[PDB]
C-alpha cells in the first residue's frame, strides 16, 4: 500500500551551501583555498578578425560572427553555483525511483514460485529504500574534497615515479606492455599547429576536414565561459586554445623563457582551473551529505590541447588481452564473444596453473592460487602525482608521435606543451565552487588523461606486485606495495574456489529458456555466475551458444532499475514521442544487459515494456527513428551499438549481441607493437637489475632530459630538438652531438628544477 | 600524404 513504496528522499537542508559556511568548514579542516585570481572582462571581436583563416566558415554558418574573448581593462571573479536535485525544495520526477516496476514485481511474485524472486523484490525494494539517483550536495561535495586530499597527503602520501625508484624510460618499457599503443595515422598531423590550423574549410565535401579531436557538444565550456556548452563556444576555444599554444611557443624562445613562460602561464591561469561539476550517481540516502563524487570539468581550450597528443594516438591502439598479447582490457567489450574471450584466457591459465593480471584505468584484475580478485585503486585520480601524467606524455611522445626513422612527430612548442606545461594543468593545480578557488589533490576527473594516468598508476601497483614475488593480495606483503607505491588500493572482491566455481557455472547452466534452449523465456532457476565484476560484468554460460556470455553485475542491475537515469538531453527530450520512447528502451536495455536471466525482473520489465508499446499504438504516435537509435536515450547505449529495439527482445536479440565475428584462437593474437618476445615478468627482472634507465634514442633522452631541466633553460632546449623536429640532412647525428652537450651542462645543478612546480607557481600567482 | 596546413 504506503508500506510496501518506500517513502522518497528528502534531502536535509544544506548548511554548508553559501560561501562563507563552506570557507570555514575547509578551513576547520585544514584544506588549501587560493587567493582568487581574476578573468578579464569579455570583448565582443569580429570571429573573422580573430580567425582569419576561417573566414569562410562564419560567413557559411559554421561559427559565430562575433567571439567574446577575456581582453577587458576590467577583471572579474568566476562563480560557479551548480544545482544539487533532489534538494529539500525540490523532490521531483528527477531521481524518482521506480515505483511502477516495484509494484510489478510484488504482482510477479505473488503469482510465481521463482526460487530467487524474493530476494529481487528485496533487493529492488531496499535499493529504492537505501539510494538515491541525484546530483548529491555542496556537503556531500565538499566532504569528496576532504577524502580526495586524505588519499593524497593523509596515511600514505603521494610518491612520483622517481620516489618509487623508476625512469620516465623505465615505465615506458613497462607501458609498451601494459598499454600496448601504435602511432597516429601517416595522415594526421604532427603536433606542430595551433588547433585551428586543423580545420580544413572551404565548402568542397571531397576534400573539407578537421583533425581535431570529437567533443561533446551539450558538455560545460569550463572557464571562462560559465554557464555556456561547448557549442555555445568553439570559436572562443579555438582563439584561446591558438593563443595559449603560441604565446607559450613564443615565450620558450625568447631573450628570458622563465618570466615569458610564466607571465604566458598567469595570463591563461584559469585553463587550469576547473568547474567542480557533482556528479548523477545512484548514492547511498545516509551518506548524501558525506560523499558526492566530483567531475572537474576541465575548459574547453584545455581539453582540445591536451586530446590532440592523446586521442590520435588512442583511436589507432584498441589493443586488448582479447585481440593482443597484453594484460590490458583497453577497448574491452564483453559482447559479441568478449566475455567467452576471457573465459578461455582464464580457462587456460587455471589448467596450465599461470598467474593471470588483467588491468584498466584504476581496475586490477589478479588470478593467483586459485582465486579470482578484483582490486581498485582508491578513488584513483587523488593518488595522481603530474610527474605521473609527465611519464605518460613521455611514452605518447616516444612511442606514440614517432616517425619510422626516429624523428620527432612534434616541435619544440609541442613538446614544452606535452612535458613542461601541461600536467600542471589538470594534475595538483585547482577547482572552482561558488566563489571559492580550491586547490584539487591529484589528478581532476574527467580530464582527457584521467584513463591513461589511473592505467599508469595500476601499471606501477602490478610491477611492483611481480618484482615482490607475485605475493597474494590478502596478504600484508601485498598490502605493503601500498607505501612502497604512494598508491592507495584496496581488494574490491575475492572469488575464492575458482576452478570449481566455473565448472558449477557449466554444470548449472539452465536447459530452459533464454539462450538455453531458446525458447523467449526466462530460466525458472539461473545458473550459477562466474562474479568476475569485470568492467561490472558477471560471466553465465549458455547451453544454446556453447559459451560465456556477460550479465551486468547483480548490485549494479538492482541499483538501475530501482533508480532508472531519465533523457539528461534537453534537446532530445523537446522532440515529440521522445519521452514514451525512453520509456520503452529503459525497460528493454535493462532486460538486455542481464535481466533477462533474473525470472522476476525480465517478467515485471517484459510486462512493463510490452505495456508502454501497447500504450504507443493507443496513442498513435510513431517512435522508430527513436528505438532504432535508442543508444544516446540509455546508460547502457554504450555497449549495443547496432541493435534496435524497434521489435520486442526476444532470444534472437540476446544470440545477437553474444555472436562472435571471428572464432577464438589465443596462441594466434598478436604480440605487443614494441618488444614483441618480451613478457611483463622479463621487463620487471631488468628493471629490477638496473636497466632501461636512459633511452638509447637521442631524441627520446632530449625528451627525458627535458624532465629535469628549468624553464630558464627552454631555448637553448628548443634548439636541441629544432634539427630532428626539422628532419635537417644528418638530424640524428646532430641531436646525438646536441644531447651529449646537453647532459654535461646538467652537472650545474642550478639548471635543475621542475618546470611543473614552475608551471604550478605562475598559476598560483596574484 | 601527411597534412601540413606557420608551426607554433
Ligand atoms: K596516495
Ligand atoms: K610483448
Amino acid at each position: 500500500e504506503d508500506v510496501l513504496i518506500p517513502k522518497r528522499f528528502r534531502p536535509a537542508k544544506d548548511p554548508l551551501d553559501s560561501p562563507q559556511a563552506a570557507a570555514q568548514f575547509l578551513k576547520d579542516n585544514k584544506y588549501r583555498i587560493l587567493r582568487p585570481r581574476a578573468i578579464p572582462t569579455m570583448v565582443e571581436l569580429e570571429t573573422d578578425a580573430a580567425l582569419p583563416r576561417l573566414r569562410q566558415m562564419v560567413e557559411d554558418g559554421k561559427l559565430k560572427d562575433t567571439v567574446s574573448v577575456p581582453e577587458g581593462t576590467t577583471a572579474f571573479y568566476p562563480k560557479y553555483y551548480p544545482f544539487h536535485k533532489p534538494d529539500h525544495d525540490e523532490v521531483g520526477t528527477f531521481g524518482a525511483p521506480d515505483i511502477t516496476l516495484l509494484k510489478q514485481l510484488t504482482f510477479f511474485l505473488l503469482e510465481n514460485d521463482f526460487p530467487t524472486g524474493p530476494e529481487t523484490l528485496r533487493q529492488v525494494r531496499e535499493a529504492i529504500a537505501t539510494l538515491q539517483y541525484g546530483s548529491g550536495s555542496y556537503s556531500g561535495q565538499l566532504n569528496r574534497l576532504l577524502a580526495m586530499k586524505g588519499v593524497a597527503t593523509g596515511r600514505n602520501p603521494n610518491k612520483t615515479p622517481k620516489t618509487v625508484g623508476y625512469t620516465n624510460e623505465q615505465l615506458a618499457k613497462l607501458l609498451e606492455q601494459t598499454l600496448p599503443i601504435n602511432t597516429p595515422k601517416h595522415e594526421d598531423p604532427d603536433l606542430r599547429w595551433a588547433p585551428s590550423w586543423l580545420i580544413n574549410y572551404t565548402g568542397d565535401l571531397s576534400t573539407d576536414k578537421s583533425y581535431l579531436p570529437h567533443v561533446t557538444i551539450k558538455s560545460s565550456a569550463g572557464l571562462p565561459y560559465i554557464g555556456k556548452t561547448k557549442g555555445d563556444t568553439t570559436a572562443e576555444a579555438l582563439v584561446l586554445a591558438d593563443s595559449f599554444i603560441r604565446d607559450l611557443g613564443r615565450a620558450a624562445t625568447s631573450a628570458d623563457p622563465e618570466a615569458g613562460v610564466k607571465k604566458t602561464i598567469t595570463d591563461f591561469w584559469y585553463l587550469s582551473c576547473g568547474l567542480l561539476f557533482p556528479k548523477g550517481e545512484r548514492y547511498t540516502q545516509v551518506d548524501w551529505d558525506k560523499k558526492t563524487r566530483n567531475i572537474w570539468s576541465a575548459p574547453y581550450p584545455t581539453h582540445l590541447l591536451l586530446s590532440m597528443v592523446s586521442t590520435p594516438v588512442m583511436n589507432e591502439s584498441k589493443l586488448n588481452i582479447t585481440n593482443t598479447q597484453t594484460p590490458s582490457l583497453y577497448g574491452f567489450s564483453p559482447f559479441h564473444g568478449g566475455m567467452d574471450r576471457i573465459m578461455t584466457i582464464i580457462r587456460d591459465s587455471l589448467d596450465n596453473d599461470e598467474d593471470l593480471v588483467m588491468i584498466y584505468a584504476d581496475n586490477i584484475y589478479i588470478l593467483q592460487d586459485n582465486t579470482w580478485y578484483s582490486i581498485d585503486l582508491e578513488k584513483g585520480e587523488a593518488n595522481c602525482t603530474p610527474q605521473h601524467m609527465q611519464a605518460m606524455m613521455y611514452y605518447l611522445l616516444t612511442r606514440g608521435w614517432t616517425n619510422e626513422d626516429g624523428s620527432p612527430r612534434y616541435n619544440p612548442t609541442w613538446a614544452t606543451f606535452a612535458m613542461n606545461v601541461a600536467p600542471s594543468m589538470v594534475v595538483d593545480s585547482s577547482c572552482l565552487l561558488m566563489n571559492l578557488q580550491l586547490k584539487t589533490y591529484g589528478q581532476g576527473s574527467g580530464n582527457a588523461f584521467t584513463f591513461l594516468n589511473n592505467h599508469l598508476m595500476s601499471t606501477i601497483v602490478v610491477a611492483e606486485w611481480v618484482k615482490a614475488g607475485k605475493p597474494n593480495p590478502m596478504t600484508k606483503e601485498f598490502m605493503d606495495l601500498e607505501e612502497k607505491t604512494g598508491i592507495n588500493f584496496k581488494i574490491e572482491r575475492e572469488l575464492k574456489n575458482l576452478r570449481e566455481t566455473i565448472v558449477e557455472a557449466v554444470e548449472t547452466a539452465p536447459q530452459d529458456g533464454y539462450l538455453a534452449d531458446g525458447s523467449d523465456l526466462p530460466p525458472i532457476r539461473p545458473g550459477k555466475a562466474v562474479e568476475l565484476d569485470l568492467l561490472g560484468w558477471s560471466a553465465i554460460y549458455s547451453r544454446q551458444m556453447e559459451m560465456f556470455v556477460p550479465v551486468l553485475e547483480n548490485e549494479r542491475l538492482i541499483a538501475s532499475a530501482a533508480y532508472p537515469k531519465g533523457l539528461e538531453n534537453k534537446a532530445l527530450a523537446r522532440k515529440p514521442g521522445a519521452e514514451i520512447a525512453y520509456q520503452i528502451v529503459r525497460y528493454e536495455a535493462i532486460r538486455l544487459v542481464g535481466g533477462w536471466n533474473n525470472p522476476l525482473l525480465e517478467t515485471a520489465a517484459k510486462h512493463m515494456s510490452l505495456d508502454k508499446r501497447k500504450r504507443l499504438e493507443v496513442k498513435g504516435i510513431d517512435v522508430t527513428g527513436f528505438l532504432d537509435d535508442w543508444n544516446n536515450m540509455s546508460e547502457f547505449g554504450g555497449d549495443l551499438e547496432g541493435i534496435t529495439l524497434s521489435e520486442p527482445l526476444t532470444n534472437q536479440t540476446l544470440v545477437d549481441i553474444n555472436t562472435p565475428l571471428d572464432s577464438f584462437d589465443p596462441k594466434a593474437r598478436p604480440q605487443t607493437p614494441r618488444s614483441p618476445k618480451k613478457t611483463l615478468d622479463e621487463v620487471t627482472t631488468a628493471i629490477t637489475s638496473g636497466t632501461y634507465k636512459d633511452p638509447k634514442s637521442a631524441v627520446w633522452r632530449l625528451l627525458d632530459q627535458r624532465t629535469k631541466l628549468r624553464v630558464s633553460t627552454l631555448r637553448d632546449q628548443a634548439l636541441a630538438l629544432k634539427p630532428a623536429s626539422s628532419s635537417v640532412d644528418n638530424w640524428a647525428e646532430a641531436t646525438e652531438e646536441l644531447a651529449q652537450q646537453q647532459q654535461l651542462l646538467m652537472k650545474a645543478n642550478n639548471l635543475l628544477k621542475s618546470s611543473l612546480t614552475e608551471t604550478r607557481e605562475a598559476l598560483e600567482t596574484i | 600524404s601527411r597534412f601540413t596546413p606557420g608551426e607554433v
